[PDB]
């Protein structure tokens, strides 16, 4: 359970790495 | 890509009214009023009509 608190923090960091990848490729993909 | 906002303009197709063909009809009514054969007036009415 105490290891799973750290694993769920890495799973929130993966759910955040998704939003960072989503944000950075959106800076690369661009207007008129 | 909502382009055609540029559209490298449209400084335009320019069917503008900058015409004189549209002709500059120089109706020169040279009214030579003579008395006895001597010119007394030349009323040269230039109607300078742009059609």
């Amino acid at each position: 359970q105490d290891l799973l608190n750290v694993k769920m923090a890495l799973d929130i960091e993966i759910a955040t790495y998704r939003k960072l990848l989503e944000g950075e490729e959106s800076r690369i993909s661009l207007p008129l | 890509p909502n382009f055609s906002s540029l559209n490298l303009r449209e400084t335009n197709l320019d069917s503008l009214p900058l015409v004189d063909t549209h002709s500059k009809r120089t109706l020169l009514i040279k009214t030579v009023e003579t008395r006895d054969g001597q010119v007394i007036n030349e009323t040269s009415q230039h109607h300078d009509d742009l059609e």
